[PDB]
């Protein structure tokens, strides 16, 4: 079936450059117009960019905000699509989408992505600390949480015993705090099965390349 | 350029409900409004174009209509899986431009969250900090208020809340609350208590821990 999909977002600095691309199948490329659409975060999808098809001799169209420094092009033979991204701000930090029209209405998007992130900070790139939340000083069912602080940039997944009770697992968003970001994701499971047999969070960060596991603990001395 | 104005932002409603949403182009865009919708862990759909043409696949449930400046979309009798974020976008001409959305929310019974605490952690007062959560979790409707005490004083700095997305299953919110503080603040004081008020109850739900009861 139609399929496209983004690649190319990270973290760059401020005046930086990033280059996206859109691998696309499914249909006859140069038969469509192709677009970047960015939704930056809280905000309104915002269209960026469109290149018409072979009829219209490819012509493109540009946003005020990211016009002279952006650029849309496409690879025919390939059935890639691009966006050149110059002269990065702050305010160009968003989920990028590449979509393509529905045939009859050339100014649709009948097909996208599901988008790729692109974040333009002075932020470094941080792992998070993994902390554990159990409870302290109970009846037959258990939450269970890990906070995962401190990282930038996005994203972190956190994976609970290989996939296993992910049924009850609530990920909480992360907020920016001090220039970095937190979240936190709980576990619900019976009592039956706490603290008799292990609970581990698995917290990847691939920004950092690092994946930390977490044991839950009881309650248990300060001592050991 | 040409502004839209989506509304009602937020609409809850019943399987089996027929609904309207609204969109309001500043200036005329003679009749080409598209909608569309947006759920988690999928790509967008288009669903009408030229204001009231349905997108190929699209039920019959769905219907558009207007021109000019005021368009709305109709959904007669909701099914499950209607329930979604809905944006409209005018196609008349460039820069294209979108509305902000009508999130479009499954109304369910009213539920009490299951509300938890948890102190910081060895670990983190290690490291110099203090974080305090509570998560309070499967309740219905989403407005909620959780407060914070410490040594039954209201605590209105640092706190920092989060909320999932309505549950695909049972169609439920959670939320996190976290108390972040330095150690040394942390250690100065005993109880900490978090309350979460709903509508639920008119008792709030009283979550606390001792610092030196452990
Ligand atoms: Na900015
Ligand atoms: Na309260
Ligand atoms: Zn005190």
């Amino acid at each position: 079936e139609v399929n496209l999909v983004e690649s190319g977002g990270g973290l760059e600095q401020s005046g930086g450059s990033l280059s996206l691309s859109c691998a696309a199948s499914g249909f006859t490329f140069t038969d469509y117009y192709m677009s970047w659409v960015r939704q930056p975060p809280g905000k309104a999808l915002e269209w960026l960019a469109l290149i018409r098809n072979k009829a219209k001799g490819y012509t493109t169209e540009y946003s005020a905000s990211v016009k002279g420094r952006f650029t849309i092009s496409r690879d025919n033979s390939q059935s890639i699509l691009y966006l050149q991204m110059n002269a990065l701000r702050a305010e160009d930090s968003a989920i990028y989408y590449c979509a393509r029209d529905n045939g009859a209405a050339r100014a649709t998007f009948a097909y996208w992505g599901q988008g790729t992130l692109v974040t333009v900070s002075a932020a470094k790139t941080t792992p998070p600390s993994v902390y554990p939340l159990a409870p302290g000083c109970t009846g037959s069912s258990v939450t269970l949480g890990c906070l995962v602080k401190g990282y930038f940039p996005e994203s972190v997944t956190v994976t609970w015993n290989s996939g296993s009770l992910s049924s009850s697992v609530h990920t909480f968003p992360a907020l920016l705090q001090s220039g970095l970001y937190t979240m936190s994701s709980s576990v619900t499971v019976p009592s039956s099965t706490w603290p008799s047999q292990t609970v581990t969070c698995s917290v990847a960060h691939p920004a950092s390349s690092t994946t930390v596991d977490k044991k839950l603990e009881p309650s248990g001395p300060i001592s050991t | 350029d040409v502004q839209i104005t989506q509304s009602p932002s937020y609409l809850a409603a019943s399987p089996g409900e027929t609904i309207t949403i609204n969109c309001r182009a500043s200036k005329s865009i003679r009749k080409f409004l598209a909608w569309y919708r947006e759920k988690p862990g999928k790509t967008n759909k288009l669903l009408i174009y030229s204001g009231s043409t349905l997108q190929s696949g699209t039920p019959s449930r769905f219907s558009g209509s207007g021109s000019g400046t005021d368009f709305t979309l109709t959904i007669s009798r909701l099914e499950p899986e209607d329930f979604a974020m809905y944006y409209c976008q005018q196609h008349n001409d460039y820069p294209l431009t979108f509305g902000a959305g009508t999130k479009l929310e499954l109304k369910r019974a009213d539920a009490a969250p299951t509300v938890s605490i948890f102190p910081p952690s060895s670990e983190q007062l290690t490291s110099g900090g203090a974080s305090v959560v509570c998560f309070l979790n499967n309740f219905y409707p989403k407005d909620i208020n959780v407060k914070w005490k410490i040594d039954g004083s209201e605590r209105q700095n640092g706190v920092l809340n989060s909320w999932t997305d309505q549950d695909s299953k049972d169609s439920t919110y959670s939320m996190s609350s976290t108390l972040t503080l330095t150690k040394d603040e942390y250690e100065r004081h005993n109880s900490y208590t978090c309350e979460a008020t709903h509508k639920t109850s008119t008792s709030p739900i009283v979550k606390s821990f001792n610092r030196n009861e452990c």
